[PDB]
């Protein structure tokens, strides 16, 4: 595969827009939207070519690691021409006012605007996500090395796409550092985020979705 | 409670 | 102000290695967790010296350096453990009479899993072949990375141009140099796991009563 | 506390 078409299989693999058809009725509308986007998440991951070549034990830890990460990604590249909005759904847009309205919500709301006011200012192109959303999922903390080979050709798909920019060679280094460390950031929204969904659960203040919640229990 | 598994292994 | 200053301004500015004995006893949860806790704390002293040291990061808000070292602390702690133990495979150089194996991890509930990560993490660092001055700069990112904000952007792209500048005097091709400088980035976010379970664990162990009065560990600690 | 006096007064 040249890195054009890896990066035409991910393009393939983008999962559909999701709407929720829809206080305890903003966390009702995010518990749900999250489930269905999980079911749709794994029809994506199974499109990246080799990710089915990989062990079950290895496809189930990696989206068990990443599921809270890759649903956080696609919010700030649906939110990035939005400012101060998160286009969780066309149905379910939000700003931190609405955040206010539900303890440590609001944090989680300013953090993840943040993020994306960064990918943002950075002007981070469609392509550029959809490498970095898979990279979210392939690097997430036999089956080992096609797993270092799938990550690698991902990896190598982003350069080719930071080179297609045409900027010159210094520009392109540094962009991808850039876009590389906004994965940290991404990851410490999604530790936050799934710190409260926890606790939430633990309350059973939000509805038990059976796919929500199973992923919630690998944590 | 198994989607996850059932998901992965159909389509 | 060039990279190559930027990069020698780290190297002089690396701490000196925290000594602390091995206890004389076999570790029993409570020497193990003492030996741990008295290390990072003497080991944040230097940490702070460091960060003054990195050029502009004074310059910042005061509010911002205090931010950045309570956000990134155990991971500064966690990659300077990892260097010191490239040149080690099995072990984990915590300091030069301090070398744990995954057998001392028994010795505390939960710690064998952070001793493992630690040990995976360092095995990658390896097996690119880290080197001493792209460390540096990682290091240094792993700070800068957790008008003061147009400042603190200005240090962090200073200190990735250094990075971009190390790789670049190892001679390989301009798409190898992306690669390299990518497999090394793709690593922090592991660096930062370990940090996050490692902080949750020392949390738990802090509520179990095993944690000593180190004043400045706790201090960080609190900052969580 | 003692992260500021390091910071500032060291
Ligand atoms: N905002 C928010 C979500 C995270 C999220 C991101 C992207 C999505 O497409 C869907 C969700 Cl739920 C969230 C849910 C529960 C909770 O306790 C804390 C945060
Ligand atoms: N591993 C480990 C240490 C952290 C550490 C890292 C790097 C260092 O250079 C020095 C230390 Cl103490 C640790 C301490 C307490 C605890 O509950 C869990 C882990």
């Amino acid at each position: 595969l040249s890195p054009e078409q890896l990066v035409l299989t991910l393009l393939e693999a983008e999962p559909p827009h999701v709407l929720i058809s829809r206080e305890a009725s903003m966390m009702m509308s995010l518990t749900k939207l999250a489930d269905k986007e999980l079911v749709h998440m794994i029809s994506w991951a199974k499109k990246i070519p080799g990710f089915v070549e990989l062990s079950l034990f290895d496809q189930v830890r990696l989206l068990e690691s990443s599921w809270m990460e890759v649903l956080m990604m696609g919010l700030m590249w649906r939110s990035i021409d939005h400012p101060g909005k998160l286009i969780f759904a066309p149905d379910l847009v939000l700003d931190r006012d609405e955040g206010k309205s539900v303890e440590g919500i609001l944090e989680i709301f300013d953090m993840l605007l943040a993020t994306t006011s960064r990918f943002r200012e950075l002007k981070l192109q469609h392509k550029e996500y959809l490498c970095v959303k898979a990279m979210i999922l392939l690097n997430s903390s036999d089956s080992s090395r096609k797993l270092a080979h799938l990550l690698n050709a991902v990896t190598d798909a982003l350069v080719w796409v930071i080179a297609k920019s045409g900027i010159s060679s210094q520009q392109q280094s540094m962009r991808l550092a850039n876009l590389l460390m906004l994965l940290s950031h991404v990851r410490h929204a999604s530790n936050k985020g799934m710190e409260h969904l926890l606790n939430m659960k633990s309350k059973n203040v939000v509805p038990v979705y059976d796919l929500l919640l199973e992923m919630l229990n690998a944590h | 409670s198994h989607k996850l598994v059932q998901l992965l292994t159909t389509t």
